[PDB]
């Protein structure tokens, strides 16, 4: 009964960093989008010619939200390429510092960047003016309770930052990773500081959090509905359970067409058409990266590179992970299930490929892995010994390579580096919302939010509200797209 | 504050920033963020946190900026990249026509009563101006003074800043218009800056000068590895002699910790980070 219209976000809000999303409507639905990410600071080609230890510092300012990702996977690079032995003691403590944020980050996520596209917050900015149209569905009480929970999560968020530095130092931006492991032993009055802190948060995450997304999600019903887009998913492993390199707490794996398959990294490419990078630069795989900005070639429409693994476009995130991983639901979500939406699931793909890859599946895996983590933190909490060495000294090598992989709150994040004459040759970095927010390969396959936009409905042109609720689903941080 | 007071309009426009500038500012203790943004300013631009999107946010900036001309806050978090005729950083999109930061600066900066360049990136260039960058990455105040922008600049430096540098610096500035107007007020602010623009209640003392360790390093008893807590930095790479910041009392992240007691000092306050700090791991 309508016709196209096309609509332009610059900036889309809500997110990190910069981005604009285009999309054509016809007849009330999405039927193409092209994402752009609008700035570039050029960290693969700053980096050339340091030191190597420094990397581990210069590549958290990429992205002040998830600066531990950048620290721990530069520090597993520069450990592969030094041969640093990290010392048990160590590995554990690098789990707690990077722990803590996945914490922060989901919390921010949620309620200070995700909620207010379901919470009227108070008549004050920044929280008017907004959509007049808006379709905040949720009852005076409900509302009220996002509200004051937003509030909550400022101090619980903070909270989290707090045990970051505990043995990080400070936050944002780490000083307490460095190739060969963490800088401070934990002592024993510092994990009881650690511990009382964790428990409030426990306590935020699992009567307030996870109860909110369920019961705020049960409003939004339609919004399990849509934004599937491929149906695929990328995790390349995080946070070693021992020191044999093989067992982690996220195991990785990709999943696509409806089969899991094994992660093989040397079938990441990165391609640059619809890029602002030289042509020549185009299909690379990582260790022979390479960063040639152009910003005035004709066609491209991002600074965002476009990866694709064997040549598909794939998504990361909690979503990604809960889903290769298939982990037990929470109690909360078990129960909540049933009784908001009448579903009898014990383990995450109990939701359905089609609920779980959809917009508010993204926030129900990001809320369940939230809890999952909580977890992980208690058990490295009984592991760590108070007092044990953390760190070795490595000498600088004069030629090496390394590869570290991790996975970032928002998904799969590797570094590589190659030494020569002890300074860094090449760095090349492939994030988590590269994956998430790129544009086009060099044969038209859109990338992941691109491709999850389809279908997104748009019944008013003049508040089109689900173009950007669906991209925030996927936590968006174009700071680390771009680099 | 009060929920009902006087709280002035502010506009936060990120460069070639990383978030950090943001995130730190959340971490704020006394006050919380919550009161400063609910009692003591009005945040009415800011593309993390705010409601509306896209050419709406845009605009209702743009009708705060007509209302308030003159009178408003301009916080810069990052660089200003002029490389590209501006294209290596566009901040928004309206009536079909890109927004570059360069742009941007250009139109805003003119009508601010005043603009805070918050983190080492806007005050002094920082990370995307450093050797290896290609983007022409400009410090706030340079970038003004190039294009004819007289409006006074408060430098708030740090990679990140802590946040009580940040909200300390909004309260001595409010507490200076109170008592004498906005220009008599903004002239009292200028009056306490360092030749580097920062405010020297927080900038105004040298680390080292102040260092718990200062006793070893002038004893030359030196950490061989960043675990051994006893010794002095310095061999490790500390900054500290070289670096201006109120970091060794007021701490971070509710006083659990600071970068010498957990690594060493990386000078991030300083006009030369990160180039003039680096090697960061050796003297
Ligand atoms: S070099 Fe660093 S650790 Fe040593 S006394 Fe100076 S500021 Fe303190
Ligand atoms: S101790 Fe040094 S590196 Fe740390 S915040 Fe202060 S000035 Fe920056
Ligand atoms: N989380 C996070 Fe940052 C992103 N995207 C990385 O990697
Ligand atoms: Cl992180
Ligand atoms: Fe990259
Ligand atoms: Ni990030
Ligand atoms: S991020």
């Amino acid at each position: 009964a309508t016709g196209r219209t096309t609509i332009a976000i610059d900036p889309v809000t809500r997110i990190e960093g910069h981005l604009k999303a285009e999309v054509v409507v016809e007849n009330g639905k999405v039927v193409d989008a092209r994402l752009s990410g609008g700035m570039y600071r050029g960290f693969e080609t700053i980096l050339r010619g340091r030191d190597p230890r420094d990397a581990s510092q210069i590549v958290q300012r990429i992205c002040g939200v998830c600066p531990t990702a950048h620290s721990t996977a530069s520090v597993l690079a520069l450990d592969e390429a030094f041969g640093a032995k990290v010392p048990n003691n160590g590995r554990i403590t690098r789990n707690l510092i990077f722990g803590a944020n996945y914490l922060q980050s989901h919390i921010l996520h949620f309620y200070h960047l995700s909620a207010q596209d379901f919470v009227q917050g108070p008549d004050t900015a920044p929280f008017v003016p907004r959509f007049p149209k808006s379709d905040l569905r949720l009852s005076k009480e409900l509302n009220k309770a996002g509200v004051d929970q937003y509030i909550e999560a400022l101090e619980v968020r903070r909270i989290c930052h707090e045990m970051v530095a505990l043995f990080g130092g400070r936050m944002p931006h780490v000083q307490g990773q460095v190739v060969g492991g963490a800088t401070e032993i934990p002592t024993k009055e510092k994990l009881v500081e650690y511990a009382a802190r964790f428990k409030k948060v426990r306590d935020f995450v699992e009567q307030k959090y996870v109860p909110v997304v369920y019961t705020i999600g049960s409003k939004y019903k339609d919004m399990f509905k849509v934004g599937q887009g491929f149906k695929a998913a990328l995790c390349v492993g995080a946070f070693p359970l021992d020191n044999s390199g093989k067992k982690h707490l996220f195991m990785p794996g990709v999943y696509a067409k409806g089969k899991d398959m094994p992660f093989d990294p040397s079938k990441i490419k990165e391609y640059v058409k619809y890029s602002w990078f030289a042509e020549e630069t185009t299909g690379l795989n990582y260790k022979e990266g390479k960063t040639i900005p152009a910003p005035d070639k004709a066609g491209a429409y991002s600074f965002v590179k476009a990866p694709r693994y064997d040549g598909l476009s794939l998504e990361v995130g909690p979503l990604a992970r809960m889903w290769v991983n298939n982990p037990e639901l929470s109690p909360v979500g078990k129960k909540l299930l049933k009784d908001l939406f009448g579903i009898s699931a014990k383990k995450f793909r109990d939701l359905g490929e089609e609920a779980a890859f959809s917009l508010m599946g993204r926030h129900v895996a990001r809320a369940e892995e939230t809890y999952y983590m909580l977890g992980a933190i208690e058990g490295w909490l009984k592991e760590i010994k108070a007092g044990e060495d953390t760190v070795v000294m490595p000498a600088v090598p004069a030629s090496a390579e390394g590869t570290g992989f991790t996975e970032a709150p928002r998904g799969s994040l590797l570094h590589y580096v190659k030494v020569k004459d002890s300074k860094i040759d090449n760095y090349q970095i492939v994030s988590a919302s590269l994956w998430n927010c790129n544009p086009r390969d060099d044969m038209g396959q859109r990338g992941a939010v691109e491709e999850a936009l389809i279908g997104i409905p748009v019944d008013d042109i003049q508040n089109p509200v689900n173009v950007a609720r669906l991209i925030r689903a996927f936590d968006p941080x174009l700071g680390c797209a771009v680099h | 504050g009060t929920l009902t007071g006087e709280r002035p309009p502010v506009f936060w426009l990120q460069g070639q920033g990383c978030t950090g500038c943001s995130v730190t500012l959340l971490n704020s203790v006394h006050p919380s963020i919550a009161d400063v943004l609910l009692k003591v300013i009005s945040l009415e631009f800011h593309p993390t946190v705010m409601a509306w999107e896209g050419e709406h946010a845009i605009e209702h900036m743009r009708k705060v900026a007509e209302k308030f001309k003159g009178k408003f806050f301009l916080v810069i978090e990052g660089s200003v990249p002029v490389e590209a005729d501006g294209k290596y950083c566009i901040i928004g999109e309206a009536n079909h026509h890109e927004i570059s930061m360069v742009d941007a600066l250009k139109e805003f900066g003119p009508n601010a009563a005043a603009v805070l360049a918050v983190g080492t990136c806007a005050a002094y260039g920082g990370i995307p101006a450093a050797e290896g960058s290609e983007t022409g990455a400009t410090a706030v105040s340079k970038f003004l003074g190039d294009n004819g922008i007289k409006t006074p600049v408060v430098n708030i430096p740090g990679c990140p800043p802590h946040p009580d540098w940040i909200v300390g610096t909004v309260v001595l500035a409010l507490d200076a218009i109170k008592k004498n107007g906005l220009e008599g007020g903004l002239a009292e602010v200028v009056k306490v800056l360092d030749s580097d623009g920062r405010p020297t209640p927080f900038f105004g003392r040298n680390i080292h000068e102040n260092c718990p360790y200062l006793d070893k390093y002038d004893e030359g008893v030196m950490s061989a590895t960043f675990t051994d807590k006893v010794g002095c930095r310095y061999d490790l790479g500390c900054k500290g002699p070289m670096t201006m910041a109120d970091c060794f009392e007021r701490k971070w992240n509710g006083g659990v910790n600071w970068c010498v007691q957990n690594a060493v000092c990386i000078g991030c306050v300083e006009p030369d980070f990160p180039d003039g700090k680096s090697p960061f791991y050796q003297a």
